[PDB]
Parts: C-alpha cells; sequence; structure tokens
RNA sequence: AGUGGAGCCUGCGGCUUAAUUUGACCCGGCCCGGACACGGACAGGAUUGACAGAUUGAUAGC
C-alpha cells in the first residue's frame, strides 16, 4: 500500500455568512 | 563557567479541566441521516427542539 | 576565662555518645566581635542593552526595588553595577553596569546583618557512655 | 434639565434617524457609521442590569472594556465601571453626559508633580 | 524515627547547597522583602564600611 | 542672512509614570510546555472534530 500508491449546503452556508458579515455591524437595531 | 542557582517557586498545575466521560453510549440508539456519503449509519443527534449532524452539520428546523 | 586555654567541641550522638566533632584554642573575648549573616539574593537579566540591563526574579514588587535601591549590584562574571528604576509593576528593573553583561550571566547582591548568639547556657552536661565505634 | 432645549422623557422617546439632527458633528457620523457588534453587547448588557435591578435601589455595575462607546440618552441611570489600562473606574451615568465618550471619564494618565531635576 | 533521618538529609542537601553557592537565599514571591529583609542592609565593602 | 530673546514644533538629557519601548513597553485573562523510563486508564472506546443557547473584558465547541 505504501510504494504501490504512486448544492443546497453551500448555498446555506453561503447565506449564513452573508448574515454574519451583515451582522458585525447592523445600524438598524433600538 | 559560574553556574546558576535553579530556584523551585512550585505552582499547581494540576488542575486542569478535562470532558465529562460518558460510559457505554450505545443504549440510546436501539433518526437517520440521508445525506450524501454518510448516510445509513450515522445517529443524527437530538436537542430540546431540533435534530443536529454529528459529521456534515446540515441545517433544519 | 583567660586565655591560654584549650577547646573542645563535642555533639550528643544517641544513647549517650560524645562525639568529637572539633577542636582548637580560646583566642580574645570581647562582645564586640561583630558577626554578619550575609544573605545573596540572584536575578537573572533577559533584557541586555549596552551598559544597561532589564533584570527580573530578584524581587518581586514594584517598591521592593524602591527600598533596596542603594545597594550596589555585582555580578557572577565580575562586573559592577546600579539599580536605576523599577519598570514593572512587578520586580523587574533597570540596571546600569560597567560593561556589557553575557545572557549566560547572573546578577546579584549581598544584604548583611549582624547576628548575636543564644543565651542558652547550662553548666550541666550528662555523663557520657563510654565510646565505642559505629 | 434639558438638552439642545429637549426634556430626558422626549430623548428616552426621540427616534434613532431624528438623533441624528441632535448631536455634535462626531457624534453623529459615528452613529450614521452605526455601532458595532461589541457596543450593542454592551448596550443589551447595560439593559439588562437596569431592568434585573431593585427600582429604589441603583443598578449593579457593569464592567467594561469599551471606550470608543458613545453615551446614548437610554443609558441615564447606569452604573459603568470604565478601564483606564490599569484600574476599573466606577461611573454614574448621569443626563449631562449624552455628549461624550465613556473613555474620558476614566483618565489613563497621572499628573506629573515635577520632583527635583538630576544631572542633566 | 524517620523524621529525624529526613531532617538529616535535608541538612545534607543544605550543606551541599551552601558550599555550591555560599550564601543565596531565594527571595519569597508571598513575603515582601522589604519585610523579610528588614534588618538587612548593604556594605558597600565588607572590609572599609 | 541669522540662531541664541519670544509663542509654537521637534530632538537629546532631566522629571513624572504602571509604561512613558529602544543604540519593542505597561495592566489583566484564557491555552499548553518535549522524548524516554516507571506506575494507571483504553476496544465494556484512548482522543479529534462538532450546529444552537448561557457565560466572563473576548461569536471560548480551547
Ligand atoms: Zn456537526
Amino acid at each position: 500500500k505504501f510504494y504501490e500508491q504512486y448544492s443546497n449546503r453551500l448555498q446555506e452556508v453561503l447565506n449564513d455568512y452573508y448574515k454574519e458579515k451583515a451582522e458585525n455591524c447592523v445600524k438598524l437595531n433600538t | 563557567a559560574k553556574k546558576r542557582k535553579k530556584k523551585s517557586y512550585t505552582t499547581p498545575k494540576k488542575n486542569k479541566h478535562k470532558r465529562k466521560k460518558v460510559k457505554l453510549a450505545v443504549l440510546k440508539y436501539y433518526r437517520e441521516c440521508p445525506s450524501d456519503e454518510c448516510g445509513a449509519g450515522v445517529f443524527m443527534a437530538s436537542h430540546f427542539d431540533r435534530h443536529y449532524c454529528g459529521k456534515c452539520c446540515l441545517t433544519y428546523c | 576565662t583567660f586565655p591560654p586555654a584549650s577547646v573542645l567541641l563535642f555533639k550528643q550522638k544517641s544513647n549517650g555518645m560524645h562525639s568529637l566533632i572539633a577542636t582548637g584554642h580560646l583566642m580574645s573575648v570581647d562582645p564586640d566581635r561583630m558577626v554578619i549573616k550575609r544573605v545573596v539574593l540572584s536575578g537573572h537579566p533577559f533584557k541586555i542593552f549596552t551598559k544597561m540591563a532589564v533584570v527580573r526574579y530578584m524581587f518581586f514588587n514594584r517598591e521592593d526595588v524602591l527600598w533596596f535601591k542603594p545597594v550596589e549590584l555585582r555580578t557572577k562574571w565580575g562586573r559592577r553595577g546600579h539599580i536605576k528604576e523599577p519598570l514593572g509593576t512587578h520586580g523587574h528593573m533597570k540596571c546600569s553596569f560597567d560593561g556589557k553583561l553575557k545572557s549566560q550571566d547572573t546578577v546579584l547582591m549581598n544584604l548583611y546583618k549582624r547576628v548575636f548568639p543564644k543565651w542558652t547556657y547550662d553548666p550541666y552536661v550528662p555523663e557520657p557512655v563510654p565510646w565505642l565505634k559505629s | 434639565f434639558t438638552y439642545r432645549g429637549v426634556d430626558l422623557d422626549q430623548l428616552l422617546d426621540m427616534s434613532y434617524e431624528q438623533l441624528m439632527q441632535l448631536y455634535s458633528a462626531r457624534q453623529r457620523r459615528r452613529l450614521n457609521r452605526g455601532l458595532r457588534r461589541k457596543q450593542h453587547s454592551l448596550l443589551k448588557r447595560l439593559r439588562k442590569a437596569k431592568k434585573e435591578a431593585p427600582p429604589m435601589e441603583k443598578p449593579e455595575v457593569v464592567k467594561t472594556h469599551l471606550r470608543d462607546m458613545i453615551i446614548l440618552p437610554e443609558m441615564v441611570g447606569s452604573m459603568v465601571g470604565v478601564y483606564n489600562g490599569k484600574t476599573f473606574n466606577q461611573v454614574e451615568i448621569k443626563p449631562e453626559m449624552i455628549g461624550h465618550y465613556l473613555g474620558e471619564f476614566s483618565i489613563t494618565y497621572k499628573p506629573v508633580k515635577h520632583g527635583r531635576p538630576g544631572i542633566g | 524515627d524517620e523524621e529525624a533521618e529526613a531532617k538529616m538529609l535535608e541538612k545534607y542537601k543544605q550543606e551541599r547547597l551552601e558550599e555550591m553557592f555560599p550564601d543565596e537565599v531565594d527571595t519569597p514571591r508571598d513575603v515582601a522583602a522589604r519585610i523579610r529583609f528588614q534588618k538587612y542592609r548593604g556594605l558597600k565593602s565588607f572590609r572599609t564600611s
């Protein structure tokens, strides 16, 4: 074995990333 | 050359945290993950409201 | 006692055996002879520049350095210097020396106090057992 | 008490977009840029401390490292300790500190009292 | 019985330590040195001070 | 033409300071820090990784 050697989820992670990147300063909440 | 004295000054570092040991946790399995790779084998952990994955971290309600 | 006089020093060993530990003679009697106990405090010069160093582990407060400021510091490799300023709230100090110090080196100062004997004189002394090797 | 001819109760009812007509230039530029996550975290901490307090008693102190924080008129009555690099200073939020940053209430340096000069 | 031998080996260790390093004392971290060495002073020269 | 006088600015001594870094500094706080030998535990899991919420000055699954 040694010498013989030689989507929806990503979109969900993307929108979570965008949500967190918008959440560092929200500028709206009171 | 001139040697140093090597002060002792004992400070106890024994109190270090270790995470709790759960013993024989295979009792409570017998949701199944319908994933691309980790299907039919992996059990899908329960909160109070929602079940979360332990290999691929998928999001449900 | 007026000298000349022999002097022998024995130790109560165990089960009544007096072991001769030392011998000599009586020198002049005076309580004016100052006996000075020395304490040498040692610290590690961990930031060395030219002719100035920052030393730690020798005191641990800021005003410990201020109290023992007027004492001259010396060095295991023969250098001689003194305290300028304590820098940290802990016992870090700035010290100016005669020559450049090695990173291998050690700073130390000596403190002195006159120590007096203990009044523990009692004329009674137990009779020994006959002596034998152990 | 009044601030630009406005009483404190109206200030408590004063809307967020229209406090950008009332402060100084620096404060309005900061609030137009918006507060970051940590300042809202301190806001929520102070609101929790003021809310969860006996009414006759002053609220419990909140320790913080925030000195960039600008004092909003919601905070009047809260009891805040702020770090000056060495020691927390405990301060009460008054009505007259709406236009002020927190950091100028905890001085980070000691005044100079000159000693006798050495060899110069 | 064995406590006497414990103090015996302690005295052995103290004797071996006070000949390698003749009068060196580790300063105590808990007690301030101006109090634990309160009665001490520094002499410029042990001969002529 | 000035500088040296004056106000301001900057440098070096000096002075204050916890530190005012120097011909990087200060105040707190989490993390771990060798092999090898010996003694324990481990397949009746050694240990990694982990979404959410609560913490302390920090969005610490350290
Ligand atoms: Zn997971």
